This record gives structure tokens, C-alpha cells and sequence, in this order.
């Protein structure tokens, strides 16, 4: 899941518009320490901005 | 009756307390060389 | 007719058997004298299998350390009856306090039977060991009994011994028995002849007069005899609680000391983990106590005064977890002559936490506030209530850049020329001794102190924080 | 390895020097005494302090340094019945044996002797030597202490020597042989080695070794070491960023010190896990990395225990998997944060802050 | 089920022992349980644990009898030879003094391609008995011994100099010389 969360983010894309989603605070911020595990990276700053 | 050993041990211990003394007549210098 | 009982009553019998009676006027009178009966050990008058039921049940309340048991004659010969085996031991810094050497993880059992008194007996017990060996070397025999590269062996010993804890540090001593040390086998070999051996002591103390129980010397079935007495609280308020969330118990904790005492009282007992228990088992057990138990004291890190808030002094309120898991905290009549577990003279009292001070984390009595960036530790008292710990970093230690004028008054102690480090005394409400750190350009009326003149407590604490790693 | 029958091993101490009172005639099976008798030893100047004269009992007595053969190696070591005969503080397998039981005395116990008929006549020595180091003299020579024996009587402080082409064997007995012969002194003397050690610490590692193969059946003795490079050098770091009253205080005397504080506050001094920390192997063992090997601290009276992890209820493992558990609601992750960012926020820091949340075993 | 309570004391029996490097302290006491292994049945096998005895009895053997070492996986044993064989991490032959091998399922026949002439360094020294198997190629025999405890010899092709002291090959032990003398393969 903590794939699947990321998986259906990137895949929304494939609707190709730019329009940008909501953000469900409390699950995205989870999300995005999903990402830094899943990176392994050094907590090196991982960001929204790089996400986005 | 005392079966245990203890107070034969602590005479040990007396005896190791004294068995320094001997090494001075053991090795001290003798009184004559016999050859 | 063999006199018998009722299932039922197993709770008074386990109770009174196992915990060290002293009272015996509350147990319903007609248990109570068969219990007589069987502490004066006529078997003959009652049934065996009354006895098999009871062990069943006790199988049943399965506390850990049973010896497996078939046969009755348990309680008619000398037997073995709890099972532990020998810990690591594996450290050379302190004096080995007479705990002879034992092979690690050696298999060992504790005995049924306890005496008054060593090498009157023991004898006995050699020309014993002979008989379950011919041919023997350099035997490690010795006051408590028979050693030989440990293996095969026993000691007598005091009841609640532990095995292969790594010391025995000092500690007073508050209970009295006629028989207080029960013997311990080691060497499974021992037991398994003792399984055939079906024997008791010869018992010239009393004569060998067939006495039933002897002057020197006693058996008793799974006697642990821990220290106990009896409540005798004049109750005047009670509440039952039942949860495991820890954060939860410090919500009522902080809920309950929003009240005016100054401290409350809370207590742990000790066998909780033992077994299952009957909660018919517990509601007996509440009305009797353990000396020995934890208990703690605890008070708020009171700041100032609400002037409405006082005179509660009637009302002591206490705390224990009663069950395992659940609670029964009590409100009674202040009173003196009442009775607690013993604790040892000018022991500490606890600090509950603040829901804004950080405890170091792997540490005790310090901590660490933001919103002033200052580092502080108690002088003395104990942290309580943490549920959340911060890592030290040298980060944090950011020194002062202030102009050169600064002025320090009280004991400094440097503790580093180089860094710029220093500690000075502090008192928070003019009540609370404890310690500041600092850093940076500072100065003082000279007096400089050195690290060697300061209290143990302070001193490891600051051994560790120093992290020189 | 094999220990044949046939064989009785003395350790004691007193071997340092040869017992001339102990040995008796052996005979054979028909009272055959055989009055020859043959000595063996580690080293031809090792003859030079035995009398004849010693054992009228006797009338032929002869003495050889040991040589390990090749060419007659035997588990089971040539018989010989003409002479009696003894070895003392063998370093090396034996291949021969007389009539009758032979004997052999020696401080060492070698792994040869593991499985092997033996006494020991143990006792407690009380005092220790102190060891020291620093960057008035006496000389000791490294080789011998017969000649030097009554100045180690007479003085407390002493460096000791090797020449470079010791045997490592040689080494051991000779250290074994001067610790011994100290712990009869009243006065703990001072002593110092002029070698590189790197390995001589592994050399106590052997020490210890052997002193746990004498506990197979031992005095249980108060024995005094220590690791030396890695906990000395912590312990001097940490007195030095402590008061330094002496640079040349015992380290025992900063143990003896916190021993004062562990009861009434119920919990354990960090130095003492940081020993049995640096330690090799008796330690959370480098060797191999073992941090689960916690102690368990015990004192009179006591309901319960003391641990690296707190308190604990007598005779129990660390601690029960089911539990009153640290229920993750509490220290959830997202609560963790959610504090962290306050945390942050409040203190003005860009980066070096972590958190954990606590924990409890059984007690609580 | 009958034969099995009594033996004859004619049949084959041995001991064998690990090649025991290291002590592990902990790994005593264990005398009392005497362990034996015997092919019962004809193939089958009888595994038994009993109390360590003096008195009970076993087949008649020579004194001296040398028992023998377990295999080593590490090693191979040498094609038709016993007494001897090769290690390659350290490219090395071996030959045991005295004791003998067990346990090998697979031998490398012997080439002397295998004895690596190693060119070493002007200066070379070495002490003890040595024996030289050819002034020529360079080859030299040395005591060795193992584990304080292992007499062995070995062999060696390169420069390799050493004292003064050169024995004779005729001095040795028959066992080896034999294995030595097939082992050469003058062939």
C-alpha cells in the first residue's frame, strides 16, 4: 500500500491534464515519508516541491 | 564433629603465610663449597 | 472419616500455605482448622485425592516454575519442586560474594525442604552423594555442601535466592524463619535418584521419634513464603479501572493530581506476573499486602501557590494495580499507624513530567526546554511520566556570543577550558536543587570547582552525556 | 585429545619451585621399587636448582630437558618399568610413562591435561599485584626470578624484559610463574613489561582462558585482570574529563566508588555497561556483536531484579511478547511528527533532532 | 536381536577425532556419556549414548594403535595414498607424521605441476631439521606441527635456505619414507 498510495498518484496522470489534485493533508504527509523510506535516502530534505 | 575441611584450610593459609621464610635457608649463601 | 474440604477453599489453603501466614483469625473456622491439620502434617487424616485435585488446579493456574509431579509421595519424602537453570554469571569486575561457580546453564532444582541450621546434617547428605557415586576425585566439598566442577552438587540457601544474578549487593534483611534455608540439587542425576530414593532424613533432633516435624528442620510443599499482612485501611472511597493504555493511566494520573495533596502514593505488586489467577483469588488477595512490594511516591513539579487549594490533608489517596492489569485506587482517612511496604530511608521521591520538558533519551534526571534553548538537571530527584525521549546532539549546545562583560555568581564548574563549558547551581521556586549548563563567554568571582567534589548521582549522569564516543 | 590412563596431574602454585619433599618411590606390581628415577624439564638451567642429596629414600637420580619427539609420537606413550619418572611444568606432550602411576606437577593447566586425572590443593590468595605503567627504576630480569627472588621480597615497583627469540610457551609460564610468586606479597608491587603487547593481550585472553579451565574444578578465586588497551584507554579518558586528583589512582577505587549509588537509586552506572562493552567476547562481544547479553543484578532480600532494562521480576527472561503493549496509538508515527514539527518550529534548528518514544518489558 | 548382547573381540574397530583447531571452554564434562557407533545389522546402524565405565570391554588392539583424523572439507586427500594430501588456499602438501586420514570421499591424482617453485627473494632463512629431497629442483622437507599438537611434515620447492644443519633423509620414520617414495613418482 504504502506503494500503492504513490502508484495511483503518478497513474492519475495518465488523465494527461495538468490539473492538479487535492491535497489530503493528513495521508499525503504520510505518504511522503512513505517515499523517503522507500528512497532510503538520508532524510535528505525529501519535499512536496520534488514531488511535485 | 566438623566434617568440613575450612579449619585445615585457614591452616593452610597460615602455612603459605609462612612459606616465604624457607626460600631465605634454601638459597642463601652456604657455608662451603664441598668440592 | 479422613477429614476433607471443599474445592472451593484451595484459595485459602494456596493463600495461607504459600505467602507466609502470620494471622490466621479471618479464614472461615472450619478451613482454617483443616489447614491446621495439614501444616501439622498428619497426612493419614486427610485424602489423597483431595490433595491430587488441589495440584491439578494448581497445574491448571499455571505458574512457570513447577516441577512435573505424579505421585502423591511428594509430600511424604524429600523431592524436588521448582526448576531453574543457571544464568551467563559471565563478569569479573565485583567479588564473587561466596556465589561459588557453577557451569553456565547448569539444570537445577530446589529441594521441599528447609533447616535451621547447615553442618549439623549435611553428613547425611555426603554418605547420600556417595551411595549415587563409587568412584570419586578432588570432590569441591566445602561448608554449604557438596561441589565437583559444579555438575553434581548442593547448597542450602535462603528461599527467595536468585540464580546467577550477577550480584548480591547489601541490603537490609526483614523477614525470620526457624528453617530459613531451603536446600538446593544440582546435576539432574541427583533428583532422578531421588525419584527412586523415596526417603526422608533420619531426625535425632526430635529422636527419631517418628515426629511428624522436627525441631532443626522442615518440609513444606511449594513454600515460597513471601512477606505479607493484612489491609487494614479505613476505607472511604473506591474506584475499580480497567485498561493497558500507559498514556492513559498518566491522563488520570494528571487528572487525580490536579487535586490539592501535594503527592500521591502508588504501588506495584510483585506476583502479579506469576500465573493466571481466580478474580474470587484476588478479591481475597486485596485485603492482604507484600512488604517487600515497589511503591513510590510522586508529586507534580509544583510551580506557585492557588490560595484556595489546601487543607486536603484528610483525604490520603493511593493508587495500586491491584489485578495484573487493572486498578483500584482508594481514598481513605489520613491516618498514621497504618502500614506500607518498606522502604529504605531518604529515598527519593518522584517528579511527574511536564507536558513541555524533554527527557534525554537513554538517561534519567535530565532534560532539556526550547522555547529558552537551556539544558537541565536535577539535582536529586528521579524523572517520572516520560512517554517520549530526545536524543542528545552537541548541536544543541549552542554557546553565547554575548558581550565580554558577563558576571556569574555562585559555584562554578568548568567543564571544559577549551569548549567554554560550565555548570552552575540553580534552585527552581527556590525548592527544586538542580544544575544549569552553559556555554560560551561567562564569567564568575573566580572560585573555580573542580568535577571531583559533586555527588555520584550528578557524576555519571555527566559521565555519559559527555558522550565521548 | 587421548589422556591416557596411568596418569596423576598436580597444579599448585608451590610447583613454581620443585617440591623435593612430595616425590616417593615408586614400585611395580610385586613390590618391584625402582629406585632410578628420571627427571624431565623445560630447560637445562631449570637443572641447576635441584640437589641430590634431597632423597636419601633414592640412590639414582637423573635429570633431561624434555624434547618433543617426532618419530615415536603415541597417543598411547611408550611404557618403560627400569626407572620411576617425572616431569615438571611440562610445556609439551609426554611419550613415555614408568611403572605405576606416574605423577606430574605444574602450574599450567593446558588444554593436553583438560580430560586428565588431577588436583589442585587450590587455596585463596588475597592480594593481587597492582600492574602500572609510565612512559625510580629497578631492573628484573625476564628469564629468571630464582636469583632475584628476595628483591622482589624487598621492592614494590619492577620492569620486566624478553629477549626477542622467546618461545611464545616460554613467555606464558614464565608470566604465569611471576603473577604466582607476587601473590604471596603483602605489598601489591608496581610492574611494568617492555614489550609491544599488541599481542600480549591476547595473551591474557589465554589467561582467562586458563584461569576458566582451572574453575572446571577450581577455587572459585577472587582472581584480579582486566582487558588493557581498549577499557584502559576509556578509563583514562573519562577520569581525565573527570577531576584527576591522581593520574595514578587504582581503577577499582572508581568501581568501589559508585558502588554506594547502585541500591538507593536502583538502576545501574553507565561505566560498568560500558565494561563488559569493550570487552572482546565477556562483553555485548565485537567478537560477534551479542547486546542481548544485558546483565541481571540481584541484592539481599531483593523481590526483584535490576537490568540494563530496568526492573524486573526475580528469575525472568527480558521481557513477555504479549504485554500491556506501547500501544502504537500512542507513538504513532504521525503523532511522532506531528511533536517533532513543534519541536522544530519552537527551537529555530534546521536539522540533528530525533525522537523515541519509551518502553517497558513487564513491570511498568 | 540375539547377537547384538554379545561381540567378538577379533572385529575391526577405531577411533576418530575432529582436527580439533581452537578450544571452546565451554565444551566439557561431557566424559560421562561415552559414545559409540557400530554397524549391528549387517546395514544398519546402532548409535548409543552410556555411562562412562572402565571395566567393560573391547576388541583386542596392538598398543600404540594410532587412531585417525576426520576429514577436513577443506582439503583433498591424495589419488591412492593415504598419509597425505592438499590444501589451496594457502597452495600447500601435507603429510601427517604419524596419525591417519578418515573420511575422504574424492582423491586428485598428483602432478607435479601442483608444487609451485616459488621464486622468492635473494634472502631466504629457515631453522630446524631440514631434509633435502632434491639439491636440484629446490625441494626441501620441515618439521611442522599443528595446533601445538599435530606432528607433520612439509614439503616445499623454492629458495627457501636454511641453516647449516642439513639431515639426512635416511634418519626418518618408514611409514613416511614409503609414502615419500611413492609420492615422488619417478615414473
Amino acid at each position: 500500500e504504502k506503494y500503492h498510495s504513490l502508484f495511483k498518484l503518478l497513474e492519475t496522470t495518465f488523465d494527461d491534464y495538468t490539473c492538479r489534485p487535492q491535497m489530503t493533508q493528513v495521508q499525503t504527509d504520510t505518504l511522503l515519508d512513505a517515499v523517503r523510506s522507500l528512497l532510503e535516502m538520508p532524510s535528505t530534505t525529501i519535499d512536496l516541491t520534488t514531488v511535485d | 564433629e566438623d566434617v568440613d575441611y575450612e579449619k585445615e584450610s585457614k591452616r593452610r593459609k597460615l602455612e603459605d603465610e609462612d612459606f616465604l621464610k624457607l626460600k631465605a635457608l634454601e638459597f642463601s649463601k652456604d657455608i662451603v663449597n664441598e668440592k | 472419616n479422613l477429614l476433607t474440604l471443599e474445592r472451593d477453599h484451595f484459595k485459602y489453603l494456596f493463600l495461607t500455605s504459600y505467602f507466609d501466614l502470620k494471622d490466621n483469625e479471618h479464614v472461615p473456622s472450619e478451613p482454617m482448622a483443616f489447614i491446621r491439620n495439614y501444616l501439622n502434617c498428619t497426612f493419614d487424616l486427610l485424602d489423597d485425592a483431595v490433595l491430587m485435585n488441589y495440584f491439578n488446579y494448581l497445574q491448571s493456574m499455571q505458574l512457570k516454575h513447577l516441577v512435573g509431579s505424579t505421585s502423591t509421595n511428594i509430600f511424604k519424602f524429600v523431592k524436588p519442586q521448582f526448576r531453574f537453570v543457571c544464568d551467563r554469571t559471565t563478569v569479573d569486575i565485583l567479588e564473587f560474594d561466596t556465589r561459588m561457580y557453577i557451569k553456565p546453564g547448569t539444570p537445577v532444582y530446589a529441594t521441599n525442604l528447609f533447616t535451621s541450621n547447615p553442618r549439623k546434617m549435611m553428613a547425611f547428605l555426603y554418605a547420600e552423594f556417595g551411595k549415587v557415586f563409587k568412584n570419586k576425585i578432588f570432590v569441591n566439598i566445602n561448608n554449604y555442601g557438596c561441589v565437583l566442577a559444579g555438575s553434581a552438587g548442593f547448597l542450602f540457601d535462603d528461599a527467595y535466592v536468585d540464580w546467577n544474578g550477577v550480584r548480591m549487593c547489601a541490603a537490609p534483611r526483614l523477614d525470620n524463619n526457624m528453617h530459613p534455608f531451603r536446600l538446593y540439587l544440582l546435576g539432574e542425576d541427583m533428583a532422578k535418584h531421588f525419584v527412586d530414593n523415596n526417603i526422608l532424613p533420619p531426625h535425632p533432633s526430635n529422636a527419631k521419634t517418628r515426629k511428624i516435624n522436627n525441631s532443626m528442620f522442615m518440609l513444606k510443599n511449594f513454600y515460597k513464603g513471601l512477606p505479607l499482612f493484612k489491609s487494614k485501611y479505613t476505607v472511604v472511597n473506591s474506584t475499580k479501572i480497567v485498561t493497558r493504555k500507559p498514556n492513559d493511566i498518566f491522563n488520570e494520573i494528571d487528572k487525580e493530581l490536579n487535586g490539592n495533596c501535594p503527592f500521591i502514593k502508588f504501588i506495584q505488586r510483585d506476583y502479579i506476573f506469576d500465573a493466571q489467577f481466580p478474580p474470587d483469588l484476588l478479591d481475597l488477595l486485596n485485603e492482604y499486602m507484600t512488604k517487600s512490594s515497589i511503591m513510590k511516591i510522586i508529586t507534580k513539579f509544583v510551580i506557585e501557590e492557588n490560595p484556595a487549594m489546601s487543607g486536603e490533608m484528610s483525604r490520603e489517596i493511593i493508587l495500586d494495580r491491584y489485578s495484573v492489569d487493572n486498578y483500584r485506587k482508594l481514598y481513605i482517612k489520613m491516618e498514621i499507624t497504618n502500614q506500607f511496604p518498606v522502604m529504605y530511608d531518604h529515598e527519593s521521591s518522584y517528579i511527574f513530567v511536564s507536558k513541555d520538558f524533554l527527557q534525554l533519551k537513554g538517561t534519567m534526571n535530565a532534560f532539556y526546554a526550547p522555547k529558552q534553548r537551556i539544558l537541565s538537571i536535577l539535582a536529586v530527584n528521579r524523572l517520572f511520566g516520560a512517554t517520549e525521549t530526545i536524543d542528545f546532539h552537541p548541536n544543541l549546545l549552542v554557546y553565547r556570543q554575548s558581550s565580554p562583560p558577563v558576571r556569574l555568581t555562585g559555584d562554578v564548574y568548568v567543564v571544559d577550558k577549551n569548549e567554554k563549558v560550565f555548570l552552575v547551581k540553580h534552585v527552581f521556586s527556590n525548592t527544586v536543587p538542580a544544575y544549569l549548563l552553559i556555554r560560551g563567554d561567562y564569567e564568575s568571582s573566580s572560585d573555580l570547582k573542580s568535577l571531583r567534589d559533586l555527588n555520584p548521582w550528578v557524576q555519571n549522569t555527566l559521565l555519559k552525556l559527555l558522550i565521548p564516543d | 585429545m587421548e589422556c591416557p590412563f596411568q596418569i596423576q596431574v598436580c597444579i599448585s602454585d608451590r610447583f613454581f619451585a620443585f617440591p623435593h619433599n612430595l616425590v616417593e618411590p615408586q614400585s611395580d606390581v610385586g613390590n618391584k621399587l625402582i629406585e632410578n628415577l628420571i627427571v624431565y624439564v623445560p630447560t637445562d638451567d631449570d637443572r641447576l636448582y635441584i640437589d641430590k642429596k634431597q632423597f636419601p629414600k633414592f640412590n639414582s637420580v637423573l635429570v633431561y630437558r624434555h624434547e618433543h619427539d617426532v618419530n615415536i609420537d603415541s597417543r598411547s606413550p611408550k611404557k618403560t618399568a627400569s626407572a620411576t619418572i617425572v616431569y615438571w611444568n611440562p610445556l609439551v606432550p609426554i611419550t613415555e610413562i614408568g611403572a605405576g602411576e606416574t605423577r606430574v606437577f605444574s602450574v599450567l593447566l593446558t588444554n593436553n591435561l583438560f580430560y586428565c586425572n588431577t588436583m589442585i590443593v587450590h587455596h585463596e590468595n588475597p592480594k593481587c599485584p597492582i600492574e602500572f605503567t609510565y612512559p625510580n627504576l629497578r631492573p628484573i630480569a625476564c628469564e629468571i626470578p630464582l636469583s632475584h627472588f628476595k628483591e622482589l621480597v624487598e621492592s614494590n615497583d619492577f620492569l620486566l624484559c624478553f629477549n626477542l627469540e622467546t618461545s611464545t610457551m616460554v613467555k606464558i609460564l614464565s608470566l604465569k610463574r611471576i603473577f604466582c610468586i607476587f601473590q604471596y606479597r603483602k605489598q601489591p608491587a608496581r610492574y611494568v613489561i617492555n614489550l609491544p603487547h599488541e599481542e600480549i593481550d591476547n595473551l591474557y585472553n589465554k589467561l582467562n582462558w586458563e584461569r576458566t579451565r582451572r574453575l572446571m574444578k577450581g577455587d572459585v578465586p577472587s582472581n584480579c585482570a582486566t582487558v588493557n588497551r581498549s577499557s584502559l584507554k576509556y578509563i583514562k579518558q573519562a577520569q581525565s574529563l573527570l577531576g584527576i586528583p591522581d593520574y595514578s589512582q587504582t581503577v577499582v577505587d572508581f568501581v568501589k566508588m559508585f558502588q554506594k549509588i547502585i541500591f538507593p537509586y536502583q538502576l545501574v552506572p553507565n561505566v560498568i555497561i560500558k565494561l563488559n562493552n569493550f570487552d572482546q567476547m565477556v562483553s555485548s562481544a565485537p567478537n560477534k556483536a551479542e547486546p542481548y547479553k544485558k546483565i541481571r543484578l540481584f541484592c539481599k532480600n531483593d523481590s526483584i531484579a535490576i537490568s540494563s532494562s530496568g526492573i524486573v521480576p526475580i528469575n525472568m527472561p527480558d521481557f513477555s511478547p504479549p504485554n500491556t503493549f506501547d500501544y502504537s496509538d500512542y507513538a504513532n508515527r504521525t503523532n511522532i511528527n506531528f511533536v517533532t514539527q513543534r519541536v522544530l518550529t519552537d527551537g529555530g534548528f534546521s536539522s540533528g533532532i530525533t525522537v523515541t518514544p519509551v518502553k517497558y518489558n513487564y513491570y511498568l
